[PDB]
């Protein structure tokens, strides 16, 4: 009374699929499965090299019939929630699977660091991942596409969809390789696309004082769906790395168009104004350079005719020479308070410029 | 043998 695996995989593949289509499986068969193993794995000369391979081959065809259950869907929206519950019930089932070949990957040679399990994740990144990344990033980036433009959906979409980026990676040593290049990378190219065509239109449309309480009120709406949709768990700068994106796309790219409007906003002392300019060209890298500057020689030419009415009348009375420069600088002494809260890089300058008064 | 408590163990814990 003798075996091989040539007789006994014919009992055993019906319980690997039950658990990789996460069937309900019975105990007998548990313990049926541990034993046809402990018999294969040891009086079979090439069994374990035989239980390797047909293993290799019916997870991968399993994963090519999940792959065909999600794409069977052309609802860019029923398909993401179709990836995700094939992957949940997958990703719960690495945990399972990998237990009845316990000798197995002995004879081949615990917790997370399984033969079984990385050949099961493994598979699921090189086919149904693989193939599908494109379309899982094509579909989930339009649902936040709509989300921008009034459409509500189920963000779980796009969240479920985002920490399974997390837990395919298998990498130690960065944990977050799949998602850093692929999740973050698409998340960054449609926002960006999103406000090269749709910003710019705003500024066609209405004004410039306009665009800013606009692209001010685009950073907060843009992190607080970061704040979401992005990475938070373990720390790795993407919700950051989206808002220099955004910066980058909303005031970075119309930094003159903002500045042009500094100058008139200090002699019509629009300090509500002023102070909006500075939230926006302060996320941006040198950027209140040139505004430091309208303030710098506008102090100054004030100051350089604003006192030209003295040496035609007032020159003996300092008490009057002196105090125009008093009441002069607490002109721009208080813009400051008012519009950039006394910032001390707008007090050097405030600086800077009164010394040429001087 | 002992084979059989390993996978009543397994079964166990994860079930
Ligand atoms: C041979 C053996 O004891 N295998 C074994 C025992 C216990 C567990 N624990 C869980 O599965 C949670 C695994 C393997």
């Amino acid at each position: 009374g003798s075996l091989q695996f040539e007789d006994k995989w014919d009992f055993m593949r019906p319980i690997v699929l039950k658990l990789l289509r996460q069937e309900s499986v019975t105990k007998q068969q548990w313990f049926d499965l541990f034993s046809d193993v402990h018999a294969v794995c040891l009086w079979d000369d090439k069994g374990p090299a035989k239980i390797h391979q047909a293993l290799k081959e019916d997870i991968l065809e399993f994963i090519k019939q999940a792959q065909a259950r999600v794409l069977s869907h052309q609802d860019d929206t029923a398909l993401l929630k179709a990836y995700i519950v094939e992957w949940r019930k997958f990703f719960t089932q690495c945990d399972i699977l990998p237990k009845p070949f316990c000798q197995l990957e002995i004879t081949l040679m615990n917790v997370e660091d399984s033969i079984v399990r990385k050949l099961m994740l493994d598979t699921w990144n090189e086919s149904i991942f693989s193939n599908i990344k494109n379309r899982l990033q094509d579909s989930a980036m339009k649902l936040v596409h709509a989300e921008r433009l009034g459409e509500a959906f189920d963000s779980q979409l796009v969240i479920g969809v985002r920490e399974s980026y997390v837990n395919l990676c298998s990498n130690p040593e960065d944990k977050l390789q799949i998602y850093r290049d692929n999740f973050e990378k698409a998340y960054l190219d449609s926002t960006e696309r999103f406000y090269r065509t749709q910003a710019p239109s705003y500024l066609q449309q209405n004004g410039v004082q306009n665009y800013m309480k606009y692209a001010d009120a685009k950073l907060k709406e843009e992190e607080k769906r970061a704040l979401r949709y992005l990475e938070t768990r373990r720390e790795c700068n993407s919700v950051e790395a989206l808002m220099e994106c955004c910066v980058n796309a909303l005031v970075t790219s119309f930094k003159e168009t903002i500045l042009a409007e500094c100058q008139g906003m200090i002699k019509r002392n629009e300090t509500e104004k002023l102070h909006l300019m500075f939230s926006l060209m302060d996320k941006v890298p040198n950027g209140i350079e040139p505004m430091l500057k309208d303030l710098e020689e506008h102090i100054i030419s004030a100051g350089l005719a604003d006192m030209v009415a003295a040496a035609e009348t007032i020159t003996t009375d300092s008490e009057k020479y002196r105090e125009q420069l008093d009441t002069l600088f607490n002109r721009f002494s208080k813009l400051v308070k008012e519009a950039f809260q006394d910032d001390p890089r707008f007090l050097t300058a405030r600086d800077k410029a009164y010394k040429a008064v001087v | 043998p002992a084979w059989y408590d390993c996978a009543d163990a397994a079964w166990i814990c994860t079930f």
